[PDB]
């Protein structure tokens, strides 16, 4: 009889949506997750959605239908969705098991909204949500450890025993890529430039993925900066004109250990860090010193591997054995864990299936995906 | 008898364990897989899955038959859920095993997996069995 | 009897054959409609590693040097059983049937897989049955394919009861139909 098809793995983040079929080892579509709309001046259509949206952004307002991590738009999310199956991979859901990504600590209600569309609007066959920082850990070869997971929009430290995320001890931290991206903006104009509208916003992310790094010690590397241009990048914008960057450059992602340069009182990401593991079980405590694993893009900057160490180091018992595990692939590596964890003959018993979906109702989410 | 009812919960061959157990005034074990672990569990454990304290055991860990767990979840007196989902820990390498407990009007139902038997298996048929015994008034 | 085979035919993976992979699509498509970015990916997973795709080829139409799909099978590893292999989709061209290529598909698979230590082959079938047991296959228990996982991926991974509820999902498949799991010894 006819092989079963491939199944689906969908990785919804505030900023991009990875897409792509189980056991690859890299998503087929990776695109922004956004729906636009005109900003003023038919039209051709009421709504505009990832590629398209970005493609014509010049003349829409975009809306982001994940904050944070968490759906908070579900009619534009359902754009995305459709968009996904039909624009970017081009297959048919229907014919698909498909495997969703959630963020941690994901509210009850949003998680069976998203079983109910998917098996009523989308028609799936079967379906399933994992935490993305569990898929992360997957990716790096491992199933106890503590993720940090800092993307667009949401920083999470996850601590994981044997794949089971632990949500009692989940840290979340409201700053990540797009905030240090703003505080680029707002300091370089501070160093005498003018970047304020959103396509210039663009711009400075660029910049701040290709010249930013975290320091292994801040006051020494302001020091430095100070009594030399030995740290100074230049910059090509887009029109020709060229810009010079010193210590804005690891000042932006310095935001991640002191969330105050950006007006947040709230801990960095290595105290959130020692804060979750101190609320874990106490026989695994050691594993997850021992099992720091980095994900996300806003974990790319240079440096961020030796500064966590460092700091992890200064927060923990003199004799504890850490380590950072940063791979580089960690920009993907919540899909790549998706697509390892859907390929996996252990994950046959753990779709939820359309059948299962009529007897119980939406919340069998709440049974068999944690 | 109560045996019936273990019967049941091992029949599909995903479990290693299942019991039934009396919480209420002096606990004990109704019923439970003979040579396993559920059959030990004893007063002091059934007080720490039910008491007041539903913050310790995640720092200490708890114990079933004396068999060390960490709690991955814990809605066991929560309307609606009464449920806690947990992994045993072991020493040397050797495997461990997801664990669902669920809280009836009088009982405690507890499966373990086999090895490799996902949690939210084992969730589903612990929750099933618990809305059939709330359903007759268990 | 009545279906001697008189065509030259190989039997070679899809992989090594890129440029017959839209063809093979083709064949099977129009037995198994489901989207060609599906099927077309599904093809693109065969290596050596198993999943792999066998087509049965014929060198020309007799006119010119396009070859001909005549037909293909999808072969996979199975879960626990280092010798058997699942053997999933098997379809000879629509315009081809009737002409022995069915029969020498499924033998060419026995020779490719003992050639590589297999010993058992499985599937499952309804309306064709006979088509299997003619063939030397007998009823049979389920197993699990090995799905395709890319060379990159880690690799590292005391009051009375009340009545009790009303007092094999292995053998069905994706539609709740009852089918047979079907085996033989190579
Ligand atoms: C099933 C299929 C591959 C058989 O190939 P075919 O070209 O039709 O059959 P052949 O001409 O090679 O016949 C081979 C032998 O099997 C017999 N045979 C063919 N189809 C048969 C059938 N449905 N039932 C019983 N016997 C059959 C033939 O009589 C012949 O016997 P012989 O060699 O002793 O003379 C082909 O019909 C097909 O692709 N069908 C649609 C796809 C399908 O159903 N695939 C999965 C089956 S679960
Ligand atoms: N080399 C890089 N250096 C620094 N930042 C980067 C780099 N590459 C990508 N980023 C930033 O990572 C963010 C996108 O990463 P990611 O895809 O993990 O987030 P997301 O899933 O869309 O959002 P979230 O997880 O917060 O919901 C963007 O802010 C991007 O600017
Ligand atoms: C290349 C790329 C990077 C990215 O991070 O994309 C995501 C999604 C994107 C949506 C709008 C953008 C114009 C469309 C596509 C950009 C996609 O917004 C981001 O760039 C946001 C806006 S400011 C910022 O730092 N991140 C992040
Ligand atoms: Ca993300």
């Amino acid at each position: 009889d006819e092989d079963e098809t491939t199944a689906l793995v969908c990785d919804n983040g505030s900023g991009l949506v990875k897409a792509g079929f189980a056991g690859d080892d890299a998503p087929r579509a990776v695109f922004p997750s956004i729906v636009g709309r005109p900003r003023h001046q038919m039209g051709q259509k009421d709504s505009y959605v990832g590629d398209e949206a970005q493609s014509k952004r010049g003349i829409l307002t975009l809306k982001y239908p994940i904050e944070h991590g968490i759906i908070t738009n579900w009619d534009d999310m359902e754009k995305i969705w459709h968009h996904t199956f039909y624009n970017e991979l081009r297959v048919a859901p229907e014919e698909h098991p498909t495997l969703l990504t959630e963020a941690p600590l994901n509210p009850k209600a949003n998680r069976e909204k998203m079983t109910q569309i998917m098996f009523e609007t989308f028609n799936v066959p079967a379906m399933y949500v994992a935490i993305q920082a569990v898929l992360s850990l997957y990716a790096s070869g491992r199933t106890t450890g503590i993720v940090l997971d800092s993307g667009d929009g949401v920083t999470h430290n996850v601590p994981i025993y044997e794949g089971y995320a632990l949500p009692h001890a989940i840290m979340r931290l409201d700053l990540a890529g797009r905030d240090l991206t703003d505080y680029l903006m707002k300091i370089l104009t501070e160093r005498g430039y003018s970047f304020v509208t959103t396509a210039e916003r663009e711009i400075v992310r660029d910049i701040k993925e290709k010249l930013c790094y975290v320091a292994l010690d801040f006051e020494n590397e302001m020091a430095t900066a100070a009594s030399s241009s030995s740290l100074e990048k230049s910059y090509e914008l887009p029109d020709g004109q060229v810009i010079t960057i010193g210590n804005e450059r690891f000042r932006c992602p310095e935001t991640l250990f002191q969330p105050s340069f950006i007006g947040m009182e709230s801990a960095g990401i290595h105290e959130t860090t020692y804060n979750s593991i101190m609320k874990c079980d106490i026989d695994i405590r050691k594993d997850l010193y021992a099992n720091n694993v980095m994900s996300g893009g806003t974990t790319m900057y240079p440096g961020i591997a030796d500064r966590m160490q460092k700091e992890i180091t200064a927060l923990a018992p003199s004799t504890m054995k850490i380590k950072i595990i940063a791979p580089p692939e960690r920009k993907y590596s919540v899909w790549i864990g998706g697509s390892i964890l859907a390929s996996l003959s252990t994950f046959q018993q753990m779709w939820i299936t359309k059948q299962e979906y009529d007897e119980a109702g939406p919340s069998i989410v709440h049974r068999k995906c944690f | 008898g109560w045996n019936a009812y273990i019967d049941n919960l091992m029949a599909d061959g995903t479990c290693q364990d299942a019991a039934i157990v009396g919480y209420k005034d002096s606990p004990s074990v109704w019923a439970a897989v003979p040579g396993k672990t559920f059959v030990n569990i004893t007063p002091a454990e059934v007080g720490v899955l039910v008491g007041k304290d539903r913050s310790s055991f995640y720092v200490n860990g708890l114990t079933l038959g004396g068999q060390k767990c960490s709690v991955i979840r814990d809605s066991l007196l929560q309307d609606g859920e009464f449920s806690m989902d947990l992994r045993t820990k072991s020493t040397g390498g050797a495997p461990t095993f997801n664990v669902t407990v669920t809280k009836t009007d009088k009982t405690l139902v507890l499966l373990m997996g086999k090895e490799g038997v996902h949690g939210g298996l084992i969730n589903k048929k612990c929750y099933e069995m618990a809305s059939h015994l709330r359903r007759s008034q268990y | 009897a009545g279906h001697m085979s008189l065509a030259e035919l190989t039997l070679e993976p899809v992989h090594r054959r890129p440029e017959l992979l839209d063809a093979c699509a083709d064949l099977i498509n129009d037995q198994w409609p489901r989207s060609r970015t599906s099927r077309l990916h599904s093809l693109g997973q065969s290596s050596d590693a198993f999943p792999l795709c066998l087509m049965l080829l014929s060198p020309h139409p007799t006119l010119e040097a396009a070859p001909v799909v005549v037909g293909h099978a999808r072969l996979s590893r199975v879960l626990n059983q280092p010798q058997s292999l699942l053997v999933e989709t098997v379809v000879v061209a629509r315009a081809l049937r009737g002409r022995g290529f069915g029969r020498r598909l499924m033998e060419g698979l026995e020779v490719f897989a003992r050639a590589r230590g297999f010993r058992k082959l499985h599937l499952t079938t309804h309306d064709q049955v006979h088509f299997y047991t003619h063939l030397g296959y007998q009823l049979g228990e389920p197993v699990q394919g090995l799905v395709f996982t890319s060379r990159r991926l880690p690799a590292t991974l005391l009051p009375p009861p009340p009545p009790l509820p009303e007092c094999e999902t292995q053998y069905q498949n994706v539609r709740g139909r009852p089918i047979f799991w079907m085996e033989k010894d190579i």
